[PDB]
Formats: structure tokens, C-alpha cells, sequence
């Protein structure tokens, strides 16, 4: 409550490597501020490309929002949307990626496509 | 033609579309159906370096 | 207090039978010809259409 | 498609009886019961499914004595389904005609255990069928640039 | 026992493995902080210390979920887990750890006029978190091979653990072999910094 | 309480008429060499060609008039042909603009819709809906694919018990329940015990492995000779290996030469035992004596008895070129 | 021995994108979209 202007400062690197449990999933890259109507922007464009019937987006809201307006503070790392199979549908990188890519210009920072289980941070930084 | 950011955002949409060089800057033009032409953004051909950096 | 590791009484340095999995997308080689395939000019393949119908 | 569908539908003629003990409707109805109920996919998504059309006998409907009515020609018999032991390799079949996901297959051959000799073919032919699929963009993609999901899904 | 005065933190026998800084594998006793230590014991994850729960336990392979992984701790499984915990504590000391350091910059560019390479990453670690590796196994980033580290701001560098196959280190880390170590630099004059 | 062929897995064919007349009517004119600027295809009743929109369509799209096509298709059609039977018909026009077509069988939905007792729309993939349409069993699997061979000259090829599965995961793909296969047991027996069907099971099947084994023998016989040559496995070579092997020729034709059968020209120890140490020279497969050589690495989908006949230094022998 | 998974090998130029090349273009493709910081 009445937070200043120094709170929850994303500017440090995390140690948490997050563990995605759908198939695929979007993590930040950088460190930012992103506000909800462009996690919303994002997460319409990711449905228009997704195949309904054989998949499900899931996105992370729980974390807090910061006064500024609210909007989230966001730490490297820190995981966004998920793409989660309902069946043997099995995306390739391209094919994930590709539709990552619709969603990825409306958040203001970069972000990964990370393939399921725990983030490799060798690899993808 | 339109100007992609980098060389990397560059692709070939159609059977005919080409790579050229125009001048050291690498551009994509299309025989047929010109408005599949890309330039990669980059210096003007005849620059000075107070004129252009 | 000094924080140090421990040594090495038995086993490799690096995790055989423990690996992590390595995180890239596993294309192959061979399956994506792009690069690091050197392969003897005699053995170039699928050209199935161009020089690997006719062949030998 | 409406091309190449059969706009009539005859019906099968039993020709022998493929026993001579007739069973009690109550047999009728505990193998009928058991028939209702069957499994898809094989791997860890694994559902049960309920079958529609499931016969009224279980005993006479594919085993024998029954005509097929496939017949084609004017003087063309409807065929009647003979003997198990007659039809070849079918109880080897039905060892290895099934879903076989490629990821278990594998597994098998690296055990060295297979059900049957021919599920190393049934695995040969899965490899080179998936392999065509990268092959067949790679011919795609040469002649022009084709991005993988890009375009608006549905309307 | 007061209200006031209350346990800086409590012994604790863990019965599942346990992924943060505070957490351990099955069957080592660690003390941890109050607050974690009752949300370990209340969900069935730690149990108090008893004797007879130092000689043998029943803790859980995650196959099965259930506790049925009877373990009795001997001699043997004690030098087992004291290595195992030097280890990860190492582990848990660096990542979670984050190297302060600064130095002298000057031109445009938010370069460090005297880069830095793998002796003192190495030195910072003894200087402030007073962790000890042979240097040689610090491995920097592709970009930061060919000149050193030498930027302003968040940078991180990767660190090799060497020995743990024999620890049976697995999922309870975010990987057996690294840690990336992070790297904070900041410009300072020349009252403050050196070189 | 008739049977009607009881003995181990001869109905392979259909019977006599249908094979012949199947022979004379579904037929291959031969390809005449020229290039050929149409392959089209038409599911054509069988009484009746007509010169209405597909055909006609297409035949004046050429200048071609359509008429004699469909008075030629009529006349060796229209007999021998129950109705309401729609055959794939496979026109193909030359550069001449001349033409020969192809009267095939329907196609295998055709034949599953019969047999099903379905009509058209009846049936789907099993996810797009979550529930399995008719039961099938695979009796009925192989009565449609004795109708379908490749070459209506030799129906024997290609084999039931391979091309079957064609059938059945066609069907399979069409959301056909099955017996057999995808559940657990096969359709009960009135008149015996269960132990009594596995054991007819365990006898039967090896039985249909052996008729099986000596068809593609003799299969194998017909064809081409450099089939039965040699291609070594590349599987049992450790994956270095093979790339390795891939940067230099050497390292794949001696171990060519290596494991080969002993015929009386690859039979040389000279040139035999200095390339098995050259190739233990790299350290490529060394825990072999050469007759194990010989067994670990031979063409796999070669079948059993010419194997074990080129295993044999015996049956090989007498292999030579005489003058 | 430390070297022996410790990697120091500096690339000295930085690999390009086969442009010369069609079907190695577009399965090279990078999906990254440039972003300054805000
Ligand atoms: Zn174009």
C-alpha cells in the first residue's frame, strides 16, 4: 500500500529457473513494467492462432500489481503464457514459436519460447 | 519498397522473389508482383560523413 | 564459516546416468540439412531427383 | 465427399451357423455388455470410449458362416467369411495391428522385445513416414518461404 | 517456550527432497527457520528429530507417492549426506548469492576500462561469500570470452560443479553441473574504487 | 456345422470368376512411352458414362468429344457389373491427344461402407466426436483387401498380412472399432476353453509365420538379383561411427568387405583379416569374430532363408561364374 | 581436470544466415521481435 517509487524493483536477475508445466511456454527475458490490457492484447492474438480443439492457454496473472495504474513488475525468467495439449499433439520449436509470435509484440519486453519442464538458462540466455 | 529493420526480417514470400545487392544493401525484389519488394533499411546510396554521419 | 566442495570419491565430474536434458529442440543433423554435416562428397544424398536417379 | 459412397446399404445374409451350441440370451448379453466399452490411444492419454453399433450377437457377427455384402460383379456371390486358421497371418496381426505410438515402439526395439517379429517394420515405416514430413517442406520451403502458424486460425 | 524469545530456528528431519535454500533430500537433519519449519512439519514434508527417527525413516520415492522409501541411517548414508549437503549448499550459497562489485569507468559507453576475468570473479566469491572453487571452472558467457566481462550493469557468468552423480543430485536443483553467478557492476570515482 | 476350407491359411485369393473376369475387365493397357499431359481420375457408375458436367467438362476443355469414351466405357462396363457400383476410372491423356483409361475396383471407404453397413456421414475420427463407430472385426478386413491387389495379372503381391494393415488403419482412421486389435481379446468361442484357444493361437500364428516366410522367399526369387546382394546394417554401428564413417569412404566399403557372406570370390582371409584390423585399428566394432561378423551385420528385411543360405558357406558355394 | 567440460574456445567471427541458400534461410529463421528498453 502507498509503495514508493523504489518497490519491487525487477531490475535484479533471479536465481528461480520456473518450471512450465504446459507443453510450451513464454518467459521474460528483461527486466519491466507490463500492464494488463497488453497481457490481454497478447493473450486474444495467442487464441487466434492456437487449435482450440486440441489445446489450452494458460496464463500467469497471480503475481502483484504495482502502483504507478497498476501493472506487474516483472524479474528475468519470470513465465507468462503456457501451451497445454488436451491430446498426442506434439508442436514442434517452429510451430510454437510461430505461435508465440502473434502475442510476443504486444508485451513491451523480450521473451523466450521455452519447451516443457524446467527452463535450461544455459541455453536460452 | 518496404523497409524491413534488419536482414533478418527479410524473406521470400513468392516463387519468383529474389536476394539482390543494391549497392553493399541487401533487398529482395520480385519480377512478378512488386509489392513483394523489401529493402533492408541502411545508408543512402551517395552519403558524406558530415551530410551522413 | 568457508563454503568448499566436497571431493570426488567415486564417478565422473559431469552427471552420466543423472544428465539433465539439454534444453535445445532436438533436431537432427541429418534430418535438418543445415550445417555441421560434413559429409564425403561420394556419400551426398537425397538426390533422388537430381543426380541420385541416375546413379553409380 | 458425396463421390464414391455407396447410396444404398444391403444387408448381410448368414449363411452357416459358425456353431452348433446356441447360447442362452443371457451369454448374448454378457459378451454384448462387454463389447460396449472400448479403449483409444495408446500411450499416457489413454480414454475410454463408448462404441455405437455394437451387435445384437457378438458370437455370429465377423467369425464365419456370414457373406459380405462387398460383392461387385453380376454373378459375384456375396463372399462368406471361412476359418480363422484359413485367413493368413491374421493372429500375427493381431499382435501388431494397432496404434502403435512411436515413442513405445522404440523403446521395444532398444529392449530387444518385440510382440511380435514385425513391429520392427511397423516402427521402420513410422521413422520414414515422419521423416517424409520434414522432407516435404524442405521442398516447400525452397521454392518459396513457408512460416510454420502464423496465419489466423478458423474465422 | 516465550512468546517473545522464540526459536531463531529448529531442528528438522526432512522426509521429501526439497528444491529451495532451505529445503534437503530425505533424511538429514537440518535446522531451519521457524516459519518454514512449521510449514514443512504441518504439511507432513519434516518431522521433529526422536531418536528412533534418527536411526531409521520413512520417507518417499516420488514414483509411487507414498511413503514407502524406508531409509536407516547408518554411518555410510551420514558421510553420504554430509558430502551431499557441502555440495549443495555451495549450491545454494552462490545463486541465491549476488557478487556486488565496482569499479572504474571511464569513455562513453558504460564500458569497464580494466575488464574482468575468471581470477577475480573467483575472488569476489572468497571476498564476500567466502566461497572457495579452483578458478578453473568458471566459464563466462560467448560475448564475454573474446574481451572479458568489462559492462556496466547485470551481467552473469556460469560456474561448474563438479562431482555430483554420486550425490544422486537430481530435480532438487535447476541443474547437477551449474550455477550462474551474478555479476553486478557499478561505476564508481576514484575515492571509491580501485585499479 | 459346415466349415468350408479348414487347413492352415490358404484363403488367400478369391475364388476363380471373379479373379479372371477381374483379370480381363480391371486391366492394364500398357504405357506407350509418350508424355503424358493429363493423369485424371473419375468415380464412374458402372452402367452408366455420361457426358454431362465432370467428363464432358473436361473431354471439351481438350476439344475432344467425350462421346466415345462413354460409349466404349458403357460397352465394357454395363455387363458383368452389379448396379450402383461406382469405379475408379484413370483416364490418361498423351501429347497426342490420345488416350487410355484404367478401370479399377472402388476404392477401400467404398468397401468399408459396405461392409460396415454404413452410408455416407455416418462415420468419423474418433477425437472429433469421443465415441468409436461400428465394431469391426478382422475377418471382414481381409475380404476387403483380397479385393484390392496392386497388379490384377499377379493378386498374390502385395501380401494379405502386410497390405491388410493398410485396410485397417484406413478403417482405424475412419473411427472403425476393432477385435482383434485395439481391445484387449477376440470374439468369444462357443465350444472351447480359453487355454484351448491360445494354444490353436500359439500353433496357428508360427504356421502363418512359416507360409509367410517361404511366400517372400520365393517372392524375393522373382525378382532382380541386386536385392540379393549386400547391404550391411548401419543400425549395430557408437553413432560417431557412423558420421566418421560418413567423412571417409574407407571406413564403409573395408567394412563392407569385412562383413560379407563367404562366397568364393569375397572369400579371402588375406584381404579379409588385415581389413577387420584395419577397422580395429579406429577402434570401430572389435569385440568380433568374423562369423558373428557375419550375423550381426547382413540385410535385415532380407528374409530367413536366403540368410541363413548365404550364413551358409555350403548353399554359397556353388555360386561361380563358370566361363 | 577442470578443461575438460570447462569450454574456452573465443569465436572469433560470429556466424552469419545463409542467405545464398533458400531453404537454409527459412529454416534458420530467428522468431525475435527487437526491443529497447523502457
Ligand atoms: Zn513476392
Amino acid at each position: 500500500i502507498r509503495q514508493f517509487r523504489r518497490y519491487g524493483d525487477p531490475r535484479y536477475i533471479n536465481n528461480e529457473a520456473a518450471l512450465i508445466r504446459g507443453q510450451w511456454g513464454l518467459i521474460t527475458a528483461d527486466f519491466g513494467m507490463v500492464t494488463q490490457s497488453q497481457m490481454e492484447n497478447a493473450r486474444l492474438a495467442i487464441l487466434r492462432r492456437l487449435p482450440r480443439g486440441s489445446f489450452t492457454l494458460t496464463m500467469h496473472t497471480d503475481y502483484e500489481e504495482f502502483p504507478v495504474h497498476f501493472a506487474f513488475k516483472f524479474t528475468t525468467g519470470v513465465p507468462l503464457f503456457e501451451i497445454m495439449p488436451i491430446s498426442a499433439r506434439r508442436l514442434n520449436q517452429a510451430e510454437a514459436e510461430g505461435i508465440f509470435l502473434a502475442g510476443r509484440p504486444f508485451i513491451p519486453l523480450q521473451t523466450v519460447v521455452v519447451p516443457q519442464g524446467r527452463v535450461d538458462e544455459y541455453h536460452v540466455f | 519498397p518496404q523497409m524491413v529493420m534488419s536482414r533478418d526480417e527479410l524473406k521470400l514470400r513468392c516463387e519468383y522473389c529474389r536476394f539482390e545487392w543494391i549497392h553493399d544493401t541487401l533487398c529482395v525484389r520480385c519480377p512478378a508482383q512488386p509489392s513483394h519488394d523489401q529493402r533492408e533499411m541502411w545508408l543512402h546510396s551517395t552519403w558524406m560523413w558530415g551530410k551522413q554521419q | 564459516r568457508y563454503y568448499a566442495l566436497p571431493h570426488l570419491r567415486t564417478g565422473p565430474p559431469m552427471p552420466t546416468t543423472l544428465e539433465q536434458p539439454s534444453g535445445e529442440f532436438p533436431w537432427g543433423k541429418f534430418s535438418t540439412m543445415v550445417g555441421g554435416t560434413r559429409i564425403h562428397p561420394l556419400y551426398r544424398p537425397d538426390g533422388f531427383f537430381k543426380d541420385n536417379m541416375y546413379p553409380a | 465427399k458425396r463421390t464414391g459412397k455407396p447410396a444404398d446399404t444391403p444387408d448381410y445374409k448368414q449363411v452357416y451357423l459358425p456353431y452348433d451350441a446356441a447360447p442362452t440370451e443371457r451369454e448374448l448379453e454378457r459378451e454384448r455388455r462387454r463389447f460396449k466399452q472400448a479403449y483409444h490411444g495408446r500411450m499416457e492419454h489413454r480414454k475410454l470410449v463408448e462404441v455405437k453399433e455394437v451387435p445384437l450377437n457378438v458370437y455370429t457377427y465377423g467369425k464365419e458362416g456370414m457373406s459380405l455384402p462387398i460383392a461387385i460383379f453380376k454373378d459375384q456371390k456375396d463372399p462368406v467369411i471361412g476359418p480363422e486358421w484359413t485367413y493368413p497371418g491374421i493372429y500375427e496381426n493381431k499382435i501388431a495391428a494397432q496404434h502403435w505410438y512411436t515413442e513405445e515402439l522404440f523403446d521395444k526395439e532398444s529392449k530387444e522385445a518385440f510382440e511380435s517379429p514385425w513391429q520392427q517394420q511397423i516402427l521402420d515405416n513410422q521413422v520414414k513416414r515422419r521423416m517424409a514430413k520434414v522432407m516435404f517442406r524442405m521442398r516447400q520451403v525452397n521454392m518459396k518461404a513457408v512460416d510454420l502458424f502464423q496465419k489466423e486460425r478458423g474465422s | 517456550m516465550a512468546p517473545e524469545l522464540q526459536l531463531e530456528y529448529m531442528p528438522v528431519l526432512f522426509t521429501r527432497t526439497i528444491l529451495g535454500p532451505q529445503g534437503g533430500f530425505a533424511g538429514e537433519e537440518r535446522l531451519v527457520k521457524l516459519e518454514v519449519a512449521r510449514k514443512y512439519m504441518e504439511a507432513g514434508h519434516a518431522v521433529t528429530p526422536t531418536e528412533e527417527l534418527r536411526r531409521g525413516l520413512w520417507c518417499y520415492n516420488p514414483d509411487t507417492d507414498k511413503y514407502d522409501c524406508f531409509i536407516e541411517r547408518n554411518e555410510e548414508f551420514l558421510d553420504f549426506a554430509a558430502r551431499k549437503r557441502q555440495w549443495l549448499d555451495v549450491y545454494w550459497r552462490v545463486n541465491t548469492g549476488y557478487l556486488l562489485f565496482g569499479r572504474q569507468s571511464w569513455g562513453q559507453g558504460f564500458l569497464i576500462n580494466c575488464p574482468l576475468r575468471k581470477r577475480d570473479v573467483a575472488q569476489k566469491l572468497w571476498e564476500q561469500y567466502k566461497v572457495r572453487i579452483d578458478p578453473r571452472l568458471i566459464e563466462f558467457r560467448e560475448k564475454d570470452r573474446r574481451t572479458g566481462i568489462q559492462e556496466l550493469g547485470h551481467n552473469w557468468c556460469w560456474l561448474y560443479l563438479p562431482g555430483a552423480e554420486e550425490l544422486g543430485i537430481n530435480r532438487e536443483v535447476y541443474d547437477n553441473k551449474r550455477v550462474k553467478v551474478r555479476i553486478h557492476v557499478r561505476k564508481m570515482n576514484s575515492m571509491f574504487a580501485l585499479y | 456345422p459346415k466349415t468350408v476350407c479348414v487347413e492352415p491359411g490358404s484363403n488367400r485369393l478369391p475364388e476363380a470368376l471373379v479373379v479372371e473376369k477381374a483379370r480381363d475387365i480391371f486391366g492394364r493397357p500398357e504405357f506407350p512411352g509418350k508424355r503424358v499431359l493429363h493423369n485424371w481420375r473419375f468415380f464412374i457408375k458402372a452402367g452408366k458414362a455420361a457426358t454431362g458436367p465432370p467428363v464432358g467438362q473436361e473431354f471439351s476443355k481438350l476439344g475432344l468429344k467425350a462421346m466415345d469414351f462413354a460409349k466404349v466405357f458403357n460397352d465394357r462396363t454395363k455387363p458383368h457389373f452389379k448396379e450402383d457400383v461406382e469405379l475408379i476410372v484413370r483416364i490418361q491423356v498423351y501429347f497426342d491427344k490420345s488416350y487410355l483409361f484404367t478401370i479399377e475396383p472402388p476404392p477401400t471407404a467404398w468397401f468399408i461402407l459396405r461392409a460396415l453397413r454404413k452410408k455416407r456421414r455416418e462415420t468419423g475420427p474418433v477425437p472429433l466426436r469421443g465415441h468409436y463407430c461400428a465394431l469391426m472385426t478382422l475377418e471382414m478386413a481381409y475380404e476387403i483387401a483380397k479385393m484390392k491387389p496392386l497388379c490384377w495379372g499377379r493378386p498374390e503381391y502385395p501380401l494379405l498380412e502386410t497390405r491388410v494393415r493398410r485396410v485397417v488403419g484406413q478403417a482405424r482412421r475412419m473411427g472403425v472399432c476393432f477385435i482383434g486389435v485395439d481391445t484387449p481379446y477376440s470374439s468369444p468361442v462357443k465350444d472351447m476353453t480359453e487355454q484351448q484357444y491360445t494354444e490353436e493361437c500359439e500353433r496357428y500364428r508360427r504356421i502363418h509365420m512359416e507360409q509367410y516366410t517361404t511366400l517372400r522367399q520365393r517372392e524375393l526369387e522373382e525378382a532382380p538379383l541386386i536385392e540379393r546382394l549386400h547391404r550391411p546394417n548401419m543400425s549395430p554401428l557408437t553413432d560417431e561411427q557412423i558420421e566418421e564413417g560418413l567423412r571417409d569412404p574407407c571406413l564403409l566399403d573395408t567394412l563392407w568387405r569385412a562383413s560379407h557372406p563367404l562366397s568364393p570370390y569375397h572369400r579371402d582371409l588375406r584381404e579379409r583379416e588385415l581389413a577387420r584390423r584395419y577397422l580395429n585399428a579406429r577402434g570401430w566394432v572389435k569385440d568380433m569374430t568374423p562369423e558373428e561378423m557375419r550375423i550381426v551385420f547382413m540385410n535385415y528385411r532380407l528374409p530367413e532363408g536366403e540368410k541363413r543360405k548365404q550364413m551358409d558357406e555350403a548353399a554359397m558355394s556353388g555360386e561361380v561364374y563358370w566361363t | 581436470d577442470p578443461s575438460a567440460f570447462v569450454s574456452d574456445t573465443v569465436k572469433l567471427r560470429d556466424d552469419k544466415r545463409p542467405y545464398w541458400s533458400r531453404r537454409r534461410w527459412a529454416l534458420t529463421d530467428k522468431f525475435l521481435v527487437p526491443k529497447s528498453p523502457k
